[PDB]
């Protein structure tokens, strides 16, 4: 019953952004604020199509955009980022609480050099919208033809013919 | 190889059950149940059921405690039975060992054991599911939904426990 | 090096239990105008070694009217559970980060009944058979109060992760928020470890020992090791649960020192209470919790579950 | 009047634990309805995004939904910051 | 009745059987004799 | 004191979560590619595995629906090394 | 259906045998009865954790809460036959005959 | 149910949990949410003895999602042939299968 | 692994202690030692007789309360729900039922340790 | 037994049954079953005699095992379909398992040795409760699952139910025992038509119910437990013993009495569905019921029995406990045949 659709080994070949969890959590809010659009459209594709085979291009786009973002932050203040991600790494929970000093030292650079602002609490949490030129997934589940309903019945209740009609009962 | 542990956890569950059901001295059936529950807590735990596993741990190792509480009170006698007293208990025990052993031998050879339902001998690690949980345990959140969606369940239970303490009062009242 | 860390957990706890048998005989004596043991080495420091050697090389008598299987298994259960119940404790970095550490350890706390019952019945003596049921009833009837107290206290912590408990306290000692609760909890702890005010199992007039009567030498000493390891373990539990401490991640040793000082203080309070108070009676012993402790605990739990809601201060789940 | 006060006094003397428990319990039910912050607790619980806010497909005429995660319009929790 | 029905005594009218062998006991305790909690 | 500190802890949790939402798309975008890599590797390898068997239609789907399902983890970590499957299944449970 | 399902189902089958095939003891039989529900508890938790049936996660404890109640009365009945009859040995348990 | 007071007097009492595509806490979907959605919306207002045959392929797809009997049997066959030919020694697993 | 390794280490350690305890010392193994003990005497013909008791009721109400304690255990997770009002009322129901069971236990003798 | 405690036991039993016939989640059905189990044990121990302890113990063991097998069926169809909704089963052995689990609670197959004994043990009011109310829940579950029940299984099980119901009552003098055996026979009667069309088993349940109250209320209005004890009551209560006789005629199903209507309806629908051999077996075996029915009638009213001298001062005392509903209880159980079409109301 069908076989496969698996894209070629060449298809799912992207430069895998190879950074550590501490670095990623240190970037976080700035990375999201400056790279939301590819991410938003990518997982809009993921939830709509319900089908990653249709969203590889979105994956390439989000990877490349995040990589560009990482290249720009490398081009500018990285020693504050270096100290920040190291300090976050020392935490066993990657807690943002015991890093605030370096946090300021980071947030200022991308503010006065790359023109970025740290998103407010809940600011990068409200559900947004994004235009995607791809068509709608008319049948995301690829459902078949739904079974026809029961034959609809109608008509006023005329009195039962000859009453109960059970054995000898006249009515 | 500790690969097969998720298998053997159930296996020690089985033969700890048989001796528990081998009709030995009541405390030895209790010991069988105790090892069975201790090894089954691992069975639920390694499947992700941390809270349910520790829950059955707690309540059940209190529950067999209380069934002991009358075993030395309302069940002992001059000569308590021994796990070797009766001759038939050994036969029951060995009949416990050889059945699932033969069946698992078949499931290791044919993987299509025909006993009752349809079963495959290819371990258990497969049946797990890939995915994630974000920052919430599914089991804990599900059992927490008792106070939001368990509208009827908690009501009917609490009523039943009240009726239970009432009946426990009445039957043991002794006029 | 994981097994090395394990051994570094067991062995020091064993020396701690060993020297607790000296600090109790010194503290009690000084509380009752006695110099205590100071003949075996300097200030009696070597005395626990001598008694341990004696009990190891004392003859372990086999109870003739007994089934040896439980006579050997019961010390195994009592001792092994007592030590493995130290596993998930929040030292500055707890050994095993079990997501349900408090529930884990509370569940294992109920298992001491599973040594008490086999010891009391297998040894097959009147004192043993009495004390088995009496002590079982004690510990099981106080386990419930321990449970509701734990739940009510935790309702302000956030979860059953026992490492985040420190994060709960941080600013203020948790007792400042649940001193009525802790006052019960501590006492119930005193009840669960079978200590002189609440022991009721020794009762050296009508129970003599209760459970450790026919046990001799080694298996006998194993139940003492379990008993005086539960002392330290539950005093440490109470110490973190209510008597919080500071913990800078760059300096783990600070919280370690504060925590061990708290544990020593609480154990000294244990010895303090036992050196003064009379011993409960079984009638009053269960009257204390059924008639008095349990209703207050229920009401306090209701208070401590309603409180986070009305203050809009529910604790963080993760 | 006098009987009720005398009975309360005797309970506060005869079984003090009972009256303390009954009191604090009776508070435990009637404060949450009276307190003006339980709605704020509901806001606390709804604020936390355990899952991803999956976006909506833009087609025009949803001014309420922000176009960008940095946009001014949309749900806000400054009350959370002040709290 | 055929054969074994002969040994099938009718139940009493109260529906309570005649109370069986007296198990009333108070479990004599010697409470001694060394028992150093008596001045010895 | 607990009221104010717990409010601050809720603030910290919403901050940490917001980081989690920020980084979720990248993890999803690496995960689907990684899982598809496992699927394709298993498919090509099992194709060579199944050339000799007279009746084994290669790459078949047991499901009649054409809709893609989340791969059952068995075929994911199949012929892979025993340590890989042991980690993939029982790592979170066994991790301390 | 993997071997874990076989093992807990097979454990239930022998619990059925042990409780239902009485040997001589009422207490040990109801002990087998409560082990029965342990087998069913584990079995139920298995599918429920397996299939991400998030709501049904509360069914086991619910299933638990009632089941112990049964034993709560069972052993409670056990004392009531015991004080009069003397033991839990069900072969004297014959007074109700006709 | 026999006397369905639930839809008569208008409230859910137990129907919240009956199936696993209902509103789960914090939108945690079940393993087979898609399959059982397909099955349920397939057989709605059709009649059990009529819907059991029209909504068949959905039903066994649902059951195979639950139990994975067929898929795990397929895996068992693959492992059998692999181990057989490896013991009798023709090819070696590619490095992705070792490390 | 890890956790299981700690449990294994502890059980083996305990078993070594009991083995040294029960094997190392030497006993003459004479008969009259086996005579049992009671404060100087032996426990006559008892220490296994059925125990005519009364606190059985306390023992069973323990279990009946333990079920409800299990029921109220999920509370810390449950407090993290959207509809806090229903959780509050229904948990309060659970504790009220706890108290009502205790009160019926109280007035109707019950938890009063039978005589 | 505190009156209020007895009332709260009444309504928890009734609510346990109500939960069974109103719930849709399978777990809730189980919950109602054990609610009823946990609630009915104390009332069976109201008298507190060793016979009552015996009966309660046997009931507890049988019903607890049956409910555990109920959860087994529950878990199996959950495992094979993941649907707690009560409907047609999707695994055969789960259906069978539920069938014997419920039957043990009903006393149909060899899982019926409990009911005569437990009826012997308890007081006659507890007997009325047991043999009337504790059937509605298992019948309701069996009605809800009639889509997929192995017809062979249900038919043979009903056949033994009626057959050993008829045979067991022949050698019994205790009115409680013969009533238990008669109830087993009626159990087979309705459960035979259970697979074919549930309206008729509902009707037979209603008729058996009304007949059973009309019966038990007459017993404890005469205060008799043995056949000789009832025979002595031919004197004091002649009207009560005459109604005794008329409802004992309604027992077997002699026309035009009420008891004939369910037999007639069941046989007519069984013949509608080509089952022609099957109905003749119960039609013949109902004479087994009619036999000890006639014996009870002869001991009660048809033949005068030797009274006792002391018995005459009973003449000076009147039954004070009214035991309401008895008149209409008799009447509905005697003359409702000209109202047979009303069965369509249940459908
Ligand atoms: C068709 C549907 C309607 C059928 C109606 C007729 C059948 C019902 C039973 C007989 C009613 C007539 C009568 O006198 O009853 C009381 C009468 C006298 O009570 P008793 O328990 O026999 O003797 C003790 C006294 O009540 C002395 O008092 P006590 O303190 O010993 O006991 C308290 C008393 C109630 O005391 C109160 O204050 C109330 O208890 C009862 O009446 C027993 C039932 C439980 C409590 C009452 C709540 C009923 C609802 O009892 C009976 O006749 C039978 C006892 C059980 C009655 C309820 C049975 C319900 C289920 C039967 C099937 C129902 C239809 C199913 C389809
Ligand atoms: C007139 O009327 C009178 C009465 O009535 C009418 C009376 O009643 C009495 C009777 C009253 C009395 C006898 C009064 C007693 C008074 C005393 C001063 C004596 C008691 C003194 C105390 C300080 C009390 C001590 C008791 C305690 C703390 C608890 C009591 C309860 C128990 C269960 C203890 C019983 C004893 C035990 C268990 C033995 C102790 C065993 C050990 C210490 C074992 C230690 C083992 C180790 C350390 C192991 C580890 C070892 C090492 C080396 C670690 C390293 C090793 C590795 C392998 C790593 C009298 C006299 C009377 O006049
Ligand atoms: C392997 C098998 C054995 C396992 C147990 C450990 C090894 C054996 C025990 C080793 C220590 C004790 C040796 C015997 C000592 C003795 O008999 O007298 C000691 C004596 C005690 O002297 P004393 O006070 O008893 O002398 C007699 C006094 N009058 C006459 C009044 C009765 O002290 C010494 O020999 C001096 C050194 C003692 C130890 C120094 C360190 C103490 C501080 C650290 C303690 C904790 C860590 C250890
Ligand atoms: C049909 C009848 C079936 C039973 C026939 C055999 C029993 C006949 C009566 C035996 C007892 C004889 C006797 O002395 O009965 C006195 C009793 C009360 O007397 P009385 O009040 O006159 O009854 C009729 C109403 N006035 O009166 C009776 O017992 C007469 C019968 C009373 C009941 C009516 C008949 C049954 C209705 C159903």
């Amino acid at each position: 019953p069908g076989i496969v659709e698996l894209p070629t080994l060449e298809d799912l070949k992207v430069q895998e952004v190879k950074v550590s969890s501490s670095v990623l959590k240190a970037a976080a809010h700035h990375y999201g604020a400056q790279c939301d659009k590819p991410n938003k459209e990518f997982m809009l594709c993921r939830w709509e199509e319900k089908d990653p085979r249709r969203c590889l291009e979105e994956g390439k786009l989000v990877n490349q955009c995040a990589l560009d973002f990482f290249r720009q932050i490398k081009r500018h203040c990285a020693e504050p980022f270096t100290e920040y991600w190291t300090c976050i790494d020392y935490s066993g929970l990657q807690l943002f609480r015991h890093c605030r000093k370096q946090q300021a030292k980071f947030d200022e650079c991308v503010l006065d050099k790359l023109g970025w602002v740290r998103p407010d609490l809940g600011e990068l949490s409200k559900v947004t919208k994004v235009k995607t030129d791809r068509p709608l997934p008319e049948n995301p589940y690829h459902s078949r033809a739904r079974p026809e309903p029961n034959p609809e019945a109608e008509g006023d209740l005329k009195p039962a013919k000859h009453g109960s009609r059970l054995f000898f009962w006249t009515m | 190889m500790t690969m097969y542990i998720a298998f053997i956890l159930s296996t020690i569950f089985v033969i700890g059950f048989v001796g528990f059901s081998s009709k030995p001295s009541p405390i030895y059936g209790g010991l069988g149940l105790i090892v069975s529950g201790g090894v089954g807590c691992g069975i639920v735990l390694n499947f992700g059921g941390s809270f349910l596993g520790l829950m059955v741990f707690l309540i059940y190792l209190g529950g067999m405690l209380v069934v002991f509480g009358y075993t030395t009170a309302m069940a002992t006698e001059m000569y308590p039975e021994v796990w070797v007293s009766n001759k038939t208990v050994f036969g029951a025990f060995v009949s416990g060992l050889m059945m699932e052993f033969c069946m698992v031998y078949y499931a290791l050879k044919e993987e299509e054991v025909e006993i009752i339902f349809k079963f495959n001998g290819l371990g258990d690690w497969v049946i797990y599911d890939t995915g994630d949980s974000g920052f919430f345990s599914e089991e804990a959140m599900g059992i927490a939904a008792l106070y939001s969606y368990g509208t009827w369940l908690v009501i009917v239970t609490g009523w039943s426990l009240l009726i239970g303490v009432v009946v426990i009062m009445e039957i043991t009242r002794g006029n | 090096m994981f097994m090395i860390n394990i051994l570094s957990l067991i062995i020091p706890i064993l020396l701690a239990v060993a020297f607790l048998t000296l600090v109790e005989r010194k503290v009690l004596g000084y509380m009752q105008l006695r110099k205590g043991p100071n003949v075996v080495g300097p200030y009696g420091l070597l005395q626990p070694i001598a008694d341990a050697l004696k009990l190891v090389t004392k003859e372990p008598l086999r109870p003739g009217t007994s089934s040896i299987s439980m006579f050997i298994i019961a010390p195994i259960l009592g001792l092994s559970l007592a030590l493995t119940m130290w596993v998930p404790l929040p030292m500055p970095y707890p050994l095993i980060n079990m997501n349900l550490g408090v529930l884990f350890m509370l569940a294992m706390s109920s298992l001491a009944v599973y040594s008490i019952l086999w010891s009391g019945w297998a040894s097959n003596s009147k004192y043993a058979l009495i004390g088995a049921l009496r002590a079982v009833a004690q510990t099981i009837s106080y386990e419930v109060t321990l449970a509701i107290i734990l739940l009510s206290v935790l309702l302000m912590n956030g979860s059953y992760t026992l490492s985040t408990l420190i994060t709960t306290q941080e600013h203020i000692w948790m007792i400042f928020t649940s001193w009525p609760l802790a006052m019960m909890w501590f006492i119930s702890t005193l009840a669960e470890t079978n200590r002189a005010p609440f022991d009721l199992t020794e009762g050296e007039s009508e129970l003599v020992s209760g459970f450790n009567v026919e046990y001799a030498a080694g298996p006998f000493a194993m139940f003492f090791m379990a008993e005086y390891a539960n002392i330290i373990m539950m005093n440490a539990f109470t110490a973190i649960l209510f008597l919080g401490a500071s913990h800078d991640p760059h300096t783990p040793e600070l919280y370690t020192i504060n925590f061990v000082l708290k544990t020593l203080a609480l154990t000294i309070t244990f010895l303090w209470i036992r050196a003064s108070y009379p011993r409960f009676r079984y009638d009053q012993l269960m009257h204390l919790l059924w008639k008095s402790f349990l209703p207050l605990t229920l009401a306090l739990c209701m208070w401590h579950i309603s409180l986070p809601i009305m203050t809009a201060s529910i604790p963080p789940q993760s | 009047a006098g009987r009720i006060a005398s009975f309360l006094k005797n309970a506060w003397a005869k079984e003090p634990v009972l009256v303390a428990s009954f009191a604090i319990g009776g508070l435990a039910i009637i404060l949450p309805s009276l307190s003006p912050y339980t709605n704020y607790a509901i806001r606390i619980n709804r604020a936390t995004p355990y899952n991803y806010p999956v976006p909506l497909r833009d087609d025009g005429n949803m001014p309420d939904v922000p176009s960008h995660p940095q946009d001014p319009q949309g749900p806000s929790l400054e009350w959370l910051k002040n709290l | 009745p055929t054969k074994e029905t002969a040994h099938w005594k009718p139940p009493p009218w109260n529906d309570v059987d005649p109370p069986k062998d007296t198990l009333v006991s108070n479990l004599t305790l010697n409470f001694g004799p060394q028992h150093p909690a008596a001045h010895g | 004191s607990m009221m104010k500190w717990n409010r601050e802890r809720r603030r910290l949790q919403i901050e940490d979560f917001e980081a989690r939402i920020a980084l979720m798309p990248l993890f999803q975008a690496e995960k689907d590619r990684r899982v598809l890599q496992m699927l394709r590797e298993n498919l090509e390898e099992e194709a060579i595995i199944m050339k000799d068997v007279p009746d084994w239609k290669v790459g078949e789907s047991v499901f009649h629906t054409t809709r893609w399902v989340t791969p059952m983890m068995g075929e994911l970590y199949g012929l892979r090394t025993n340590e890989e499957i042991l980690s993939a299944t029982y790592g979170f449970i066994w991790y301390t | 259906m993997p071997l874990v399902y076989m093992n807990i189902i097979m454990a239930f089958a022998i619990a059925l045998a042990g409780l239902l095939m009485y040997r001589s003891h009422l207490m040990s039989s109801l002990l087998c009865l409560e082990g029965m529900m342990l087998s069913l508890f584990i079995m139920s938790t298995l599918i429920i954790l397996n299939t991400h049936f998030t709501l049904a996660n509360m069914m086991p404890i619910i299933l638990l809460v009632f089941a112990a109640c049964e034993a709560a009365l069972g052993l409670s009945l056990l004392v009531m036959v015991s004080n009069t009859y003397g033991t839990d040995y069900v072969q004297n348990l014959n007074l109700l005959q006709c | 149910p026999f006397f369905d007071v639930q839809k008569r007097l208008g409230l859910d009492l137990d129907r919240w949990m009956t199936i696993q595509s209902a509103e789960q806490p914090h939108k945690i979907p079940g393993r087979c949410h898609a399959f059982e959605k397909e099955w349920i919306e397939c057989a709605h207002g059709i009649g059990g003895i009529r819907a059991e045959k029209e909504c068949k392929i959905e039903f066994d797809d649902f059951v195979e999602c639950l139990l994975r009997q067929k898929t795990m049997k397929r895996l068992s066959a693959i492992k059998r042939q692999r181990d057989k030919l490896i013991k009798e020694g023709k090819y070696t697993p590619p490095p992705h299968h070792l490390g | 692994m890890n956790i299981m390794l700690t449990l294994l280490t502890n059980v083996t350690l305990a078993s070594l202690l009991v083995l040294i305890a029960f094997w190392l010392p030497q006993l003459n193994a004479y008969s009259e030692k086996t005579s049992p003990y009671e404060c100087g005497f032996d426990p006559m013909g008892s220490a296994r007789l059925p125990f005519s008791m009364k606190f059985f009721l306390v023992a069973i109400t323990f279990l009946l309360f333990d079920l409800e304690i299990a029921l109220l255990l999920p509370l810390p997770w449950a407090s993290q729900t959207n509809n806090l009002k229903t959780m509050l009322t229904m948990a309060l129901f659970l504790l009220i039922l706890l108290a009502a069971s205790l009160a019926y236990e109280w007035t109707q003798k019950g938890l009063e340790w039978a005589e | 037994m505190n009156p209020i405690i007895y009332t709260t036991l009444i309504m928890t039993v009734m609510s346990g049954t109500m939960l069974v016939m109103i719930s849709s989640h399978w777990l809730l059905i189980w919950i109602g079953f054990e609610m009823n189990l946990l609630a009915m044990i104390p009332v069976l121990m109201k008298n507190f005699n060793p016979r009552a302890t015996e009966a309660a113990t046997k009931y507890f063991l049988t019903q607890a095992t049956a409910s555990m097998m109920l959860m087994m069926a529950i878990i199996i169809n959950l495992l094979y379909s993941g649907q707690w909704t009560i409907t047609k089963m999707f695994n055969p052995v789960a259906m069978t398992m539920m069938t014997m689990a419920l039957a043990m609670k009903l006393g149909l197959s060899p899982f019926h040795f409990w009911v005569p004994e437990v009826t012997q043990g308890i007081s006659l009011q507890a007997g009325l409760l047991l043999l009337t109310w504790q059937k509605l829940a298992p019948l309701s579950v069996l009605c809800q699952i009639s889509q997929s029940i192995n017809p062979n299984l249900m038919l043979t099980m009903a056949m033994l139910s009626i057959l050993i119901g008829g045979w067991g009552g022949l050698n019994q003098t205790q009115l409680r025992k013969i009533m238990a055996y008669s109830s087993i026979a009626h159990m087979g009667w309705m459960t035979a038509v259970l697979p074919y069309n549930t309206t008729m088993t509902i009707l037979n349940l209603l008729i058996y119910i009304t007949m059973t109250l009309a019966m038990f209320m007459l017993l404890i209005h005469s205060s008799a437990t043995t056949t000789l004890s009832l025979s002595h009551t031919w004197n004091k209560m002649p009207v009560i013993t005459s109604l005794m006789m008329v409802t004992l005629l309604s027992m077997g199903g002699l026309p035009p009495l009420s008891g004939f209507m369910p037999k007639w309806m069941i046989i007519q629908e069984m013949t509608k569905n080509e089952s022609i051999i099957m109905p003749t077996l119960m039609a013949m075996t109902a004479l087994l019921n009619l036999y000890f029915y006639m014996r009870l009638a002869y001991s009660s009213s048809l033949t005068m029995f030797p009274s006792t001298n002391n018995m005459k001062m009973k003449w000076q005392f009147e039954h004070t406990k009214q035991m309401k509903l008895l008149p209409t209880m008799i009447v509905l159980s005697t003359l409702v045949l000209p109202m047979t079409p009303a069965l369509s109301s249940l459908n």
